[PDB]
C-alpha cells in the first residue's frame, strides 16, 4: 500500500462488493392422434433411387 | 462443380440454418436487428452497435429491435441483406456462398418481385452457384417418410394447409391466411392495457411473447371456460415480479377461431382446412382425412389438438380417420427435410447455372419453379 | 511534441491536482478564500490579502473566508481565476498554460455558460492548448473498471446518481440531489447553539467542518438508536479546551435521509437510487445491483454503507445479492480514474483545437458539450 | 326526480361539473390535493387540514399540494371521497346523495377495475339513484351537432384520439397516448436548471402551469425555428422578480410529437392519428379529412393549429381536400354535451337501478359500456 500511506482518508471494516445473502410441453406426448419418427439416414435410404 | 450443401431456413420467426448430412441446424436465432436504442458514449466495450445475434439474445432494453420479414414477407431488404451477411460469419458460415450449393425453404403465395429479388442478391452480390428454395410441405412427407398428406403450418405470423398426393396437387385447393403467435401477443398486449399493463418496448413486447409461449394454454372448451370466474395466476418476471392472468391465457390463442373479435373476416385452421378439402375429388378426401399433416412452431401448446380435433370432429363428415400427433420437432423437421433434399443425387434440376440465370431472369425462375 | 497534462479534479468544495499518469494528486486543497479580517499597520506582515494555501492554515485566525463555487458552479469568476493563478504557481505548477493540456471535471445539470466564460479563461488569458471538461461518473468507471453501473456522488453540497451500462449513457435515467456536508455542518452549527454555541466565525465554522469530518458517524438504526442517551463523548478544543457531543454527531447526518429536518420536499439518497432504478429496463435493473460504487468523502462514515443496506433491504424487491462497495480512495477515485482516462488516447479524439475552437465559437464545444 | 342530475366534467387536469339543460359546469378546479406545509401553533389561525377553493390555491407555500390522478386515473380514492365532499359542498350543493342521477366522464382503454373501484365508491359511500360514465367523444360530436369524426383530446391525464362513424365505434382502431402537459412541465423545470433556474417546489409547478399556458407557444416551422436565434424575453414573475425565456417557450411542447426525446416510444399525436385512420375503410377516411375535430384544453397555444396543420400536410394523402375544425371550448364542450345526454328521457338504459348493482356489479355497467 504506497499510495495509501499518503492517503489522509484511510478507514477500514467494510468491503468494496454489493453481495447479500444467496438462495439458489404437451405439444409432445398427444394422445390424441399418431405421429412420425425422426430417422434420417433410413429415410434417405427408403427413398435412396427415388430419382426422376 | 459440386461441393457441399447448406441447408438454410427462411425463419419467420427464428431463422434456421445447417448444412447436409447433419441432423439439427446449428443456427437458430430471431428475424430482426437490433441496433443501438440508446446513447452509446464511452468506448471500452462492443462498439458497431447494431448487434445481432447472442448480444442481442442477451442484452435487451438496449437494442431496438426491427423485424423486416413479417407474414415472411421482407420489407426492409437491407435488413435481410446484413442478416444474411450475420449468417455469413465465423460464428455462422466461416465460408463462402460463391463456393456450396444451398437449400432455402419458399413461402407459398408471394410475389415474385421478392425471390427476384433475393436471387440477384445471392447471384451478383453473392454468387451462389448452386441455389435453390422450395416447399416445406414435401419436406414434412419426407420427415414422415410419407407420400400423400395435407400439410398445415403455424409460423411467426403464416398459417396455410395444402392438400397433397404423392407430391401431386390442385394449386386451386391450397388454402393459406398470414396469422400467428405474434399477433397473439399483439392480442395479449391488447388485455394487458386492457387490465391497464404497460407493455410496449421492443425488447418489453419480446418478453411478452416468452410470456406468451409459456405462460398460455389451449382450454378446449370455448363458453364454458370464458362465461366462468377466473383466479388470474401469477407468473414472474425476469425482472422477478409475479403478475396475474386469467383466462386470457387461453382467451388470446383461441382467438385464431374467431377472428371476427380482432376484426377480420378470417374462417379460422379449422375451416381454411375443410374448404381446401371441399377442393378436391371425392373418394380421395377420405385417404387425405387419414393422411394429414402439421407443421410450424405456433402450434406448441397444451389443449391444442384436442380442441384442433374437437372442432374438426363437429364439423366432421361420415366418421373418416385423422391423424396427425406430436412427433419430434415440426420445425426442424422442415430443416432436417431439407437436409434429406440436400442428400439428394440428381439435384442438380434444382438450380441453372448462374451464367444462364444471368441470361434467364424471371424467366426461368417462374418456368422451372413450376 | 511533448506536453504531459495535468489532471485537475475540482469539485464542490475541494479541488486536487496533478500531472498526467500519476497516481497520487500531487496538490489538494479546497475553494477556502481569505483576506484579512483585522488591520495592520507596523511593518512585518505580507501584503495583497489573497493569501490562500497552507498559509490560509497557517492564518486561520486572521482572515475571512469564502467559496464562490456554488453548488460547483463559479460566482466570482475573478476570484477563482486567482484561484487557478495561485495553482499556476511555481512550487504549485511551474508549468505554463500552452505548455502543458489540462482534464478538467464537470458536475453535470449545470448551465454551460459557466464553461463558456471559463474556456475563454483558459483558452484567451491563459493559453492552454486543449482542455477536456467531462462527468465524474466516468472517473469512477476507471477506477473501478467496470463500465456499467450507477455511481452517486457526493461533494460538499451536491450528490447525482449515474446509472450508466458498458459506459453508455441514459441521461433520462440519470438523478440527482444537490446537498451534502456543508449544510451538515451547518446543521451542527444549529445544534451547537441548541447547546447553547456559535460559531459565526469563518475559520471558527472550519473548525466545525473538522469536528464534522472528525466526530461524526452514522448509527444504522434511527429511532432504535435516538430513543437511548449517550454519555456525550467530548471533543478537543484547539482552544486546548474538551467539550461534549452528544447524540447528534450520528443524529446530524440523518438529513440525508430527511429533508424535513431542512423542510423541503425533496427526497433522499436512497429515493434518487431507487427512481434511477426505476428509470431503467427491467432486466439491468438486477445486474446493477452489484455494480455501484460511491466516491467523495460523503461516504466515509461508520455505519454508512450498513445502514445504506438496511435501506436497501426495506426498498429493493425480494432475492438481490446486495451488500456494500466501498473503498478507501473514494475521495481521490475521482481524480484517479481521470488520470487513468487522461492517461490514455483522450486528445486523440477529445479535446480542444483552441485556435480553430474560438474561431468557431464557444459553441463548437458547447454542441460537443456531451 | 324531475329535476337535474348530476353532470360532472370528470377532468383529467381540471375536473368540472354542474346540471343537466345547463350550459356552465358551475365549478372548476384541477385535480391536486391540498394539505399543509406548517402548523399552526398561534390559538386563532386557519384550520381543515384539507383544502380546495382559492385558500388552497393561495397559500401554496403553506399547503402541501399532492395530486392524486395518474394517467386519468386516480389511485388515491380517499382523496376522492374529500373531492366529493367538496363537490358536496354548501357552496356546490347543499345535496344528498340520492337526490339525483350521476354522470360522470372517461377516457377508454383502462382497466375494469377502475370502474369496479368507481362504483363501489359510489354506492358504498353514495346510494345514487342512477350512475354511468361514457366518452366524452360521443358528447362532442353532439356538441358539434354531427354524428361522426375523429377526436383527440388533449387533457393532463391522457390524450386519446377516437375515430367516429355515427357512435358505432371501431375498437381495434382507436388510439390513446397517455401523455400529459405535465410532464411538459417537468422538461420545462429541466429547461429551467439549463438556463440555471432553481425550481423544484409544489408551488412552483403551479407557476410553471401559469407560464406554460401564458408564457409559452407554438413555432409552426420544426426544426427552422429550432435554429432561430432567441431573444430571451423576460417574465415578470408575480411574487416580484424576473426570469428571461429563451427558445425553450415552442420547445418543450415539441416532445408531444417527438417523445423519443424523452425516451417514450411512440409516433407523435399527428402520426398516431393517422395510424389511427389506417386502422379503418378506405373512402370512408375521406370523410374524415373533412371530419377534424380538435380537443382538450393542451391545446391552447399560439402556433398550435397552423404547426398541426403542416405535420398533417407531411402526413397528408394524394391530393385530398381536408378540413380541420378547432372548437373554442375543447373541454367545456364536453361537459355540456354531458348536459344534453343528462337532459335526455331515453337515459333508459344509462339509468341503472342501486339494487341492480348489489345484483350484479360493474359488470352489469360493462354490459352498457360494451
Ligand atoms: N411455446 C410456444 N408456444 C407457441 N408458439 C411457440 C412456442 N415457442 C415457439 N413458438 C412459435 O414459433 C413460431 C416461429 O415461427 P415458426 O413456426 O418458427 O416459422 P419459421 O420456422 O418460419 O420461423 C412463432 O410463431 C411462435 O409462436
Ligand atoms: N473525513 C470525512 N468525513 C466526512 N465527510 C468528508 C470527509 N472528507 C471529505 N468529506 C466530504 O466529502 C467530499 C468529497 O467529495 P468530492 O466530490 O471529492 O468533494 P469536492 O466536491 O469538495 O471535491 C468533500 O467535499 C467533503 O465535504
Ligand atoms: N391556456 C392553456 N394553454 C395551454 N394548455 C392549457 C391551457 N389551459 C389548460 N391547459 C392544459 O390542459 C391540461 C389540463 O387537462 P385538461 O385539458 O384540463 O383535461 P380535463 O379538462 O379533462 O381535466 C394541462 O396539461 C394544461 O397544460
Amino acid at each position: 500500500d504506497p499510495k495509501y500511506a499518503d492517503l489522509p482518508g484511510i478507514a477500514r471494516n467494510e468491503p468494496d462488493v454489493y453481495e447479500t445473502s444467496d438462495l439458489p410441453q404437451e405439444e409432445l406426448t398427444s394422445t390424441s392422434v399418431e405421429h412420425i419418427i425422426v430417422n434420417p439416414n433410413a429415410a434417405y435410404d427408403k427413398f435412396k433411387d427415388k430419382r426422376v | 462443380i459440386a461441393n457441399q450443401p447448406v441447408v438454410i431456413d427462411n425463419g419467420s420467426g427464428v431463422i434456421k440454418a445447417g448444412f447436409a448430412g447433419d441432423q439439427i441446424p446449428k443456427y437458430c436465432f430471431p428475424n430482426y436487428v437490433g441496433r443501438p436504442k440508446h446513447v452509446r458514449v464511452m468506448a471500452g466495450a462492443l462498439e458497431g452497435d447494431i448487434f445481432i445475434g447472442p448480444k442481442a439474445e442477451e442484452h435487451r432494453g438496449l437494442l431496438s429491435i426491427r423485424y423486416p420479414m413479417e407474414h415472411g414477407i421482407v420489407k426492409d431488404w437491407n435488413d435481410m441483406e446484413r442478416i444474411w451477411q450475420y449468417v455469413y460469419s465465423k460464428d455462422q458460415l466461416q465460408t463462402f456462398s460463391e463456393e456450396h450449393p444451398v437449400l432455402l425453404t419458399e413461402a407459398p403465395l408471394n410475389p415474385r418481385k421478392n425471390r427476384e429479388r433475393a436471387a440477384e442478391v445471392f447471384f451478383e452480390t453473392f454468387n451462389v452457384p448452386a441455389l435453390f428454395i422450395s416447399m416445406q410441405a414435401v419436406l414434412s412427407l419426407y420427415a414422415t417418410g410419407r407420400t400423400t398428406g395435407v400439410v398445415l403450418d403455424s409460423g411467426d405470423g403464416v398459417t396455410h394447409a395444402v392438400p397433397i398426393y404423392e407430391g401431386f396437387a390442385m394449386p386451386h385447393s391450397i388454402m393459406r391466411i398470414d396469422i400467428a403467435g405474434r399477433d397473439v401477443s399483439r392480442f395479449l398486449r391488447l388485455y394487458l392495457r386492457k387490465e391497464g399493463y404497460d407493455f410496449h418496448s421492443s425488447s418489453e413486447f419480446e418478453i411478452v411473447k416468452a410470456i406468451k409461449e409459456r405462460a398460455c394454454y389451449l382450454s378446449i372448451n370455448p363458453q364454458k371456460d370464458e362465461t366462468l370466474e377466473t383466479e388470474k395466476a401469477q407468473y414472474y418476471l425476469p425482472d422477478g415480479s409475479t403478475i396475474e392472468i386469467g383466462p386470457s391465457r387461453f382467451r388470446a390463442p383461441e382467438l385464431l377461431f374467431r377472428p371476427d373479435l380482432i376484426g377480420e373476416e378470417s374462417e379460422g385452421i379449422h375451416e381454411v382446412l375443410v374448404f381446401a378439402i371441399q377442393k378436391s375429388d371425392m373418394d380421395l378426401r377420405r385417404t387425405l382425412f387419414s393422411n394429414i399433416v402439421l407443421s410450424g412452431g405456433s402450434t406448441l401448446f397444451k389443449g391444442f389438438g384436442d380442441r384442433l380435433l374437437s372442432e374438426v370432429k363437429k364439423l366432421a363428415p361420415k366418421d373418416v380417420k385423422i391423424r396427425i400427433s406430436a412427433p419430434q420437432e415440426r420445425l426442424y423437421s422442415t430443416w432436417i427435410g431439407g437436409s434429406i433434399l440436400a442428400s439428394l443425387d440428381t439435384f442438380k434440376k434444382m438450380w441453372v447455372s448462374k451464367k444462364e440465370y444471368e441470361e434467364d431472369g424471371a424467366r426461368s425462375i417462374h418456368r422451372k419453379t413450376f
